């Protein structure tokens, strides 16, 4: 999962 | 402020093509010369500048057969099939012009482009 | 010996999403207590555990209408669905449980340990 | 395009  | 999972729209991807692979939820045949190739025609119009235009229009959104033009060769539309369910493009020089010439078909610019500069560069 | 093109998978994940907000082939709705959400079964397959359990079932995968248990929360469906078909999870404070909860009976493994990491975090 |  990663910030965009 | 959302989170992103990076790998989902290639696992995505990968179901649709084992789905693929077992006949699941699959609503068209493609018929290339002599050839049946079966697909999700959400997938199609997804990937196909081509298909999106024919599963748009009003008529032929129904069909669950569809013919291609009698010069397409079946194993270019085979390759550009696998790539749609894949990311992956058999490319070789054997196969090459058959591949660039479905590809402009199918209007798939991204392939269009690639086909042409591995061209140039054997010219 | 294939090449890859790097952003299909996304570009397709893109245009699954389009035709799903034109409603375009979408083939079930699900309900979840007073709300409705239209989608396209193999999207919903691809992404959770639970579809891909019933549409592979050979009476409820012609179903056009699905009902889900109704301690599911709409909101919570909403987000879950909307990540199917983006890859983005808009989880606050306000729906992390929700969210959760709704992952867990959906079996979206990934969805499911995010929560688990962001609710251990906060305590 | 890449080498996957
Ligand atoms: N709704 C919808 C929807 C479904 N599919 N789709 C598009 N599919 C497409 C159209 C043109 C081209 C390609 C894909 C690859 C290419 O080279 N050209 C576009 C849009 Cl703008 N929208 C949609
Ligand atoms: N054919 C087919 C096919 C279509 N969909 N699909 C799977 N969908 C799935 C099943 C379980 C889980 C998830 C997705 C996300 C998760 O957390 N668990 C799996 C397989 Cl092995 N095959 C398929
Ligand atoms: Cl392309
Ligand atoms: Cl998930």
């Amino acid at each position: 999962w990663v910030i965009p | 402020s959302c989170i992103q999972f990076t790998r989902h729209a290639s696992d995505v991807l990968l179901n649709l093509n084992r789905l693929r692979s077992r006949d699941i939820l699959t609503d068209v045949v493609i018929v290339v010369s002599r050839e049946q190739f079966r697909a999700h025609k959400t997938v199609l119009m997804a990937c196909s500048g081509l298909f999106y235009s024919i599963f748009t229009d009003q008529l032929k959104c129904n069909l669950s057969v569809i013919n291609l033009d009698p010069e397409i060769n079946p194993e270019g539309f085979c390759i550009l099939l696998d790539f749609m369910y894949t990311s992956r493009l058999n490319l070789r020089e054997g196969n090459i012009m058959a591949v660039m010439a479905t590809a402009m078909y199918l209007q798939m610019e991204h392939v269009v482009d690639t086909c042409r500069k591995f061209i140039k560069a054997s010219e």
